[PDB]
């Protein structure tokens, strides 16, 4: 099961305390490393890659440059994916993975039960209830389900009741149940809003493209289309351009740089923007903290803004600037 | 020890949810229920169940239905044994709103409350990816002799009570022995054990008996 | 896992005893009730009676006769479905069978839906289950058996068609099997004849087909397994029905040289075996499955002990019996449910 | 701590893959055209996928007879004519028998069971699915049980005799010692009946 992000910080009061002073710790100037090492740390980065979606590559250059201006000694070496086993034996002081699939699972029981390497986990920030006794050292993301409860939100006003709707889901697992069957239930149960079809695609922008088609060749009838990550969104735009629906509203998820490139052509009508950088900057503060013997907290969330179609390139610029602080450089 | 008989028994209880979980996932992806969606030959699907519990009695929910995105689209008809309506049948679809997981429910109907497990699972197209609907499948507690059956058997306890808060929903008790289900209930050796459903503790609880 | 009848019955010879006791009572003639009751007592039966089979019509006519016979002051709610049918209503049945509290509810065990019903009823503080029609006690209940399983053990009928079947065919003949749906009755009368048959007498059996339990499905897979495999010189019929729904389509074909079985014999097979339409069948001493559940229920009601399980006696019947012989066994068999 | 809930769990896996499998399109083609390829790979699509829960012998039967087997059921000694009496001994369907047998490489302790292949249209039988689990010299199984019953080691027995056993060589005791250090005593059930096969574990 899994803990709620919220739910997690009222559930343990100490670690909202520890959420809140990382917050601030990544809001302000960096406060250089109290205690140096005697030898360069080594962490270990496993991502995704070969995406559309650049938040894995910025979180990179984000995390790398507040390293450096902790002034922590590291050694990075990173893999992105077309072995995890080729992964555990460089015998790391952090490695950093992700959750999605049951695959993952399977793997990080592994770390945490027979190493001692410290993991993080990107792109979740929902505590699993079974580790309740040795939880990872830190997860780490942008709250799914608070993201799609805002896009549910806006979806809500710009559409009445009993409106017609498809999902493009991830692929199956972890990211598809936060960010879709999330929206799903908040927009039926407010909204009254009436589901079509679903499809799990292949979490690629080529499947993006198929399930689109495939969806609206059995069902035209849709007022719009939530996609729930950024690759699969911009598929479905071209599917849509090929079909000349540009009646059907679709959103994109993330707001990385295709997305607010594709959001100013009006290809993208809205999006969940995430204040991108903030994540990056949390696992080195959550690094320092460890080498400075003080307490970390189990989970960090960073926050989003809406992105519209409709908003000024002052506003894009203004968030661009947000976001990217670190890593457009 | 009072602590290794607690592990013991929760580690039972989880792995018969686990194979009924594991049968489940398995079954929902044969082509009759992926077909069902776009037939809605009735025969073809009852003959196929009527298939599967014949091969394993031990795992076969007490109840079964099939969903597209608006509803329930068929039912096995087991469900009204257990006082569970359609009525009540939709307010279950609707309280489990998330994919494989146990979600434990406690409702009333006309012939008392019913205390269930019931998860869901996405029937596919796997050709476009397509979740055609779901497929729920229900484990009723209430007398459920063969989980407490489970419980006795591969523990080595003497009997089994599974209360809710502390109303009596089923046992193993015989009706030779020294005690009767009321004198467990009044707190040799009984040692409670808390129910967890989905890593969340529930208002059921296994009471041993040595 | 199933007892066997009489291994069950050899394994507990208390049991055995018990049972004897109670083929005594059934044979001879009505002992009335020596402690009367109360108030009535309230029986709630749920068959699949709906059939061209009038077993089930008959097991309860001469159930409620010796009821009357013994002064059994009782209500009896009565529903009958069609087997694999109104599943809804059958849910419905038993749920209110057991909301009002029956006293005695009366029963079946083919497939795994009876099984769950029947185990959510084990450990029932009000309602006694008789299941009819199975005669194999189930293991997993040891020392949570229910109050009555009765009937006329498939396995020993199937034995007897086997043997019959053996005698009549030479080694290596070749059959079809036209099965019930898939369950208990489909193992116990099918793959057991089956395999006495191939054991014996090396039969090769060509194909074999799960039914609906019905005539119209009998007819169906008899047609469709001729089609693929004409050249066998019998059919094993599983029930009643299918036998029957089998025999419309040899005529149909033209194929009475193939033989066919009933298995049970009760009216409908009788005319169908006098007329030539089926060469032999399995008959069942009828009534005695009925009135040992009307005795059965008196012994409860006298705090007396009663047998777990009952299975009646069978006799076999071929096309080739005089009038007089079947007359004589309709005497035997429907001695209450003719009267 | 139970290896009886482990033991049994691993056999209710394995059942639920076979009568799963038995209803895939792929064994019910193979009646029909004998592709050979086909059938292996569908079977080592499954066995690599779950390598835990995989029978040591696989076949199917026609009405007639055998008609595929997996290879694997010669180097435990299961001959052509030993394969055709299990066949026939198996005679229920849906239900784990308990067999024993004499081999020419030694007795064989097994559990088997089938399941019909059927027509789901038209509600033919075309024949029957077995899987066997031979218990004798079962080191993956032996291992299971061991690991996931947190004991030092396992010891399988039919009869007073051992057939299998997890122990790797090294420790202060052979299975000798085993059967004359806490050694428990565990019953195997075989389809609501108790077998003379028994598991010692060593704490
Ligand atoms: C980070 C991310 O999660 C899923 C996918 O990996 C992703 O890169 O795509 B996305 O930008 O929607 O969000
Ligand atoms: C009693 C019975 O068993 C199965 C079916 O219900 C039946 O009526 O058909 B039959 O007469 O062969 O026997």
């Amino acid at each position: 099961g899994y803990w709620g992000y919220q739910e997690f910080l009222d559930e343990f009061p100490e670690q909202r305390n520890l959420t809140n002073a990382l917050s601030e710790a990544v809001r302000a100037q960096p406060v250089p490393l109290s205690k140096p090492t005697q030898r360069p740390i080594k962490i270990s980065v496993v991502y995704p890659g070969q995406q559309v979606s650049d938040y894995w590559v910025r979180n990179i250059a984000s995390f790398e440059k507040r390293l450096y201006k902790l002034n922590i000694n590291y050694q990075l070496n990173q893999v992105f994916t077309r072995s995890l086993m080729e992964a555990l034996k460089s015998k790391s002081d952090y490695l950093i993975f992700t959750l999605d699939t049951t695959r993952h699972r399977k793997f990080v029981e592994h770390v945490l039960d027979s190493t001692n390497t410290k993991l993080i986990l990107q792109n979740i920030t929902t505590p699993v209830r079974e580790w309740d006794k040795h939880q990872p050292f830190l997860y780490v993301g942008f709250d799914h389900a608070e993201g799609s409860r805002e896009l549910a939100t806006e979806f809500g006003k710009f559409f009445p009741k009993h409106t017609y709707y498809s999902v493009l889901y991830f692929s199956e697992g972890y990211i598809s149940d936060v960010r879709g069957d999330t929206f799903i239930h908040q927009v039926n149960r407010d909204n009254n809003f009436e589901l079509q079809s679903a499809y799990y695609t292949k979490a690629t922008k080529q499947s993006g493209y198929d399930a689109a088609k495939a969806s609206l060749a059995k069902h035209p009838d849709v007022d719009f289309i939530y996609a729930c990550s950024t690759d699969v969104a911009l598929g479905a735009v071209d599917a849509l351009a090929e079909l000349g629906r540009e009646d059907i509203m679709i959103n994109g998820w993330g707001g990385g740089s295709a997305e607010l490139d594709a959001i100013q052509k009006g290809d993208l009508d809205i999006t969940v923007m995430r204040m991108n950088d903030d994540t990056g900057i949390a696992m080195a503060e959550a690094i320092k903290w460890d080498l400075e013997d003080k307490p970390v907290p189990t989970v960090y969330s960073g926050d989003f803004e809406i992105v519209t179609k409709a908003d000024s390139p002052e506003r894009i610029e203004a968030l661009k600037k947000r976001a990217f602080r670190y890593s457009d450089n | 020890s009072k602590q290794q008989t607690s592990a013991l028994i929760h580690n039972i209880f989880d792995s018969h949810f686990a194979a009924i979980q594991i049968h489940h996932d398995s079954n929902s992806k044969s082509e009759v229920i992926r077909d069902f969606y776009t037939d809605r030959d009735t025969d073809v699907l009852n003959f196929f169940f009527l298939s599967i519990d014949q091969s394993d009695p031990s795992h076969t929910p007490e109840f079964r239905f099939l969903t597209d995105h608006k509803g329930i689209i068929w039912d096995d008809g087991n469900a009204h044994f257990y006082g569970v309506n359609d009525l009540i049948l939709d307010s279950l679809a609707n309280r489990v709103s998330f994919s494989n997981n146990w979600y434990y429910i406690n409702v009333m109907t006309s012939i008392g409350s019913r205390h269930m497990l019931v998860r869901r699972v996405p029937i596919l197209d796997p050709s476009t990816g397509e979740v055609l609907g779901f497929s729920f499948n229900a484990v009723v507690l209430d007398n459920n002799f063969a989980l407490m059956e489970k419980l006795k058997s591969e523990s080595n306890v003497d009997n089994v009570v599974l209360v809710a808060n502390s109303v009596p929903l089923a046992n193993s008790l015989i009706g030779d022995e020294p005690y009767n289900v009321a004198d467990v209930l009044q707190r040799l050796l009984v040692i409670e054990t808390p129910i967890v459903v989905n890593a969340v503790t529930t208002e059921l609880c296994l009471l041993t008996v040595q």
